[PDB]
DNA sequence: TCGGATGTATATATCTGACACGTGCCTGGAGACTAGGGAGTAATCCCCTTGGCGGTTAAAACGCGGGGGACAGCGCGTACGTGCGTTTAAGCGGTGCTAGAGCT
DNA sequence: AGCTCTAGCACCGCTTAAACGCACGTACGCGCTGTCCCCCGCGTTTTAACCGCCAAGGGGATTACTCCCTAGTCTCCAGGCACGTGTCAGATATATACATCCGA
């Protein structure tokens, strides 16, 4: 389609809320929406090794934690899991 | 006159060069040398003008951190003037060659 | 009123675009609906340290402005963020300001 | 028909290039050694890179063709696409 | 009980074996390091295909796929058999029923 | 109904095109996959498996054996040029390295 | 309860690996960085195949637990299964 | 006097018999203990399959074998017979191991 | 020592083209409902990992002599760095076109 | 298969600053030497790896059953993405501090 998805409004409204004063260039832009298609990609690529190592079906919280666990260092890591338990606990409270 | 003693400048321009991020290569060089190595796989290609930066990008990347590795190697042999066996060492022991 | 699974999970990422992504990308025969709010939350993390550290270097050389060089420094710079990107290459971001003490005048 | 190129690129952009490496001193002999280790290291790139465009069917070598080469290689590319 | 029935490629590799060598054998370590070796080429010939094919965003993974990926993967004259041998028996096959 | 005559005898493979495909379906590698698929990955996949068989018999007459053993499967990956690129990243158990001593190390008259 | 087992690697055993390795002389100091160096590659594989025992909620560590964080650590081997 | 090999020489034939044969080098018991003691630390209670241990060692031995080629290499590069730890050091920066 | 040369860093002002903001709208997410089987549970089994005893015997540790190589120190020369005049062609702006990527 | 109309390819013209050839010094390669130390090779000592056999239990594999979770479909509507826009962040230009290096 000639409609591109890009993470850029995304990235932009992290950007606001880590530092609203402070801009990005296009060509920093086009960078990070390679790394979050990227990352996007390792987790997600590992996640469905780990679902045929177990011979299972579907991607589950599971998967995509021990993916992260594996792909990113330790602190890394660690931040990862407490933000990703955070959202779904959040998500699956407020049903 | 005045004039400054061998690598006095060289540490001047290393500092140049790593504070600076524009590209190394002459641009339209670097593109015809991309050319005649893609001619011989298929003839009369074509290459978008961001494919030729992507790989000056890649291949400036690469040979600046071999550079860094070849120096390595070379201050491991308490030389200062990198040599091409520096090179070959650090490609071989990079599991490239 | 519909309320988006993004505000839901307090994240910007959206996690319908990940879910769409996961399912079209044939990573697995079924998806779970809690892997593309983990996913997103996760990317919407790694987001905001990559943008935090690199707004640092933006602040530190007096830019207000990102560009690939603030990228890169940030990136290198943080010792687990380099060991993530170690085989990545950023475009225009140049290298770390290093010279071996070997080589500075006596 | 291009050919001989290689010796186009210029003794400073060698110099350059070990400068950002950190290379104080360059032997007279880094340069014929540079020029064939990228003329290997183009060549590796581009073949893959012509491989999906010509799997592709296409003519027109696009950047993508060369991060997906980089990425295959190992050296992703940031900066030119997702 | 009864143990599950775990595939392996070692009767076919035994069979490739008995056509280079009919007098030479096999140990079951080295069948074992063969099927690894079988399995580990197919991931990465597989996992080459799928790529392709979502590049160009197909739904199907075809002969084209699979000759690209061995083209990619494999080494020079390694491609060149292996392309060969590909088209040799794709193209007999389709002449059969 | 006709005789049933397996995909891999009409390809005058070895290697089951049917299981191939059944891997390749799967193991989900794309939403569809063409019957032209398995049959060019085994004939790939039978080459590459005789291609090392016959370097690696090669080494076991070298070595008067008449069984393949893991060393032999290392010497002969590791001696073809080619092999040891498509192998270079990968470990064969048992298999140790080879034979070589760097020039340097040897004495001098 | 053990302790220390990293000095029971004795040091003719990191010997026979330099000799393996067409290593003619050995500093005595190697030793406890050869030590260091397989500490760590160790904590590395084991760090990434206990990852997969406890994805698997298993508790005892497979062969093909440990080959698949060999293949995912960038170093496949062959022989285990897989 | 005793008949005695001039140094280097049975290092030379050390490295004949260990790069002839294809035995593994490292006792099983002090490696096993060794993985054991970093699984330990990593989750309690752990049991490995025998031929983890085994696959874990396979990986290993040919992980240092490899690291000392290279050790030497550079070892060799500085003019040096005797392999140091900058070499190994150096080796692994390299490798981009650090 | 040391002052002079002198490039780099920093402060100020004008500009501008780039990104920060606004808009239209439409398509893909959200809400709703369904089927149905994958995942989860429970009961079972058995095998293979952990653990112990015994002993032996190979391998490790330990001491030693000594030698050769690590490498400090030295010589020294030519290779490489710096500077200059020269000129080269890269880079830019502009114009032409049309293959061929993109879309249907 | 067909159309579109993008932008890749090609060229001219001018600019100019990078690239080059050459002059010439001394920084640094490295041959040579000294030397001492620490690594090697061997014998001695010894210890724990290894073999082998037995315990046992747990946890992995398997079966059986369930159910609640996801895929498919449908409706819907407003989020997000091309188009539009402009204003202000850093490029460009200028002034000028201030550290470091060199020649004496």
């Amino acid at each position: 389609k000639s409609r591109k998805e890009s993470y850029a409004i995304y990235v932009y409204k992290v950007l606001k809320q880590v530092h609203p004063d402070t801009g990005i260039s296009s060509k920093a832009m086009s960078i990070m929406n390679s790394f979050v298609n990227d990352v996007f990609e390792r987790i997600a690529g590992e996640a469905s090794r780990l679902a045929h190592y177990n011979k299972r079906s579907t991607i589950t919280s599971r998967e995509i934690q021990t993916a992260v666990r594996l792909l990113l260092p330790g602190e890394l890591a660690k931040h990862a899991v407490s933000e990703g338990t955070k959202a779904v606990t959040k998500y699956t409270s407020a049903k | 006159p005045h004039r400054y003693r061998p690598g006095t400048v060289a540490l001047r321009e290393i500092r140049r060069y790593q504070k600076s991020t524009e590209l190394l290569i002459r641009k339209l060089p670097f593109q015809r040398l991309v050319r005649e190595i893609a001619q011989d796989f298929k003839t009369d290609l074509r290459f978008q003008s961001s494919a030729v930066m992507a790989l000056q990008e890649a291949s400036e990347a690469y040979l600046v951190a071999l550079f860094e590795d070849t120096n390595l190697c070379a201050i491991h042999a308490k030389r200062v003037t990198i040599m091409p066996k520096d090179i070959q060492l650090a490609r071989r022991i990079r599991g490239e060659r | 009123k519909a309320k988006t699974r993004s505000s839901r999970a307090g994240l910007q990422f959206p996690v319908g675009r990940v879910h769409r992504l996961l399912r079209k990308g044939n990573y697995a025969e079924r998806v779970g609906a809690g892997a593309p709010v983990y996913l997103a939350a996760v990317l919407e993390y790694l987001t905001a340290e990559i943008l935090e550290l690199a707004g640092n270097a933006a602040r530190d050389n007096k830019k207000t402005r990102i560009i690939p060089r603030h990228l890169q420094l940030a990136v290198r710079n943080d010792e687990e963020l380099n060991k993530l990107l170690g085989r990545v290459t950023i475009a225009q971001g140049g290298v770390l300001p290093n010279i071996q003490s070997v080589l500075l005048p006596k | 028909v291009l050919r001989d190129n290689i010796q186009g690129i210029t003794k400073p952009a060698i110099r350059r290039l070990a400068r950002r490496g950190g290379v104080k001193r360059i032997s007279g002999l880094i340069y014929e050694e540079t020029r064939g280790v990228l003329k290997v290291f183009l060549e590796n790139v581009i073949r893959d890179a012509v491989t999906y465009t010509e799997h592709a069917k296409r003519k027109t070598v696009t950047a993508m063709d060369v991060v997906y080469a980089l990425k295959r290689q190992g050296r992703t590319l940031y900066g030119f696409g997702g």
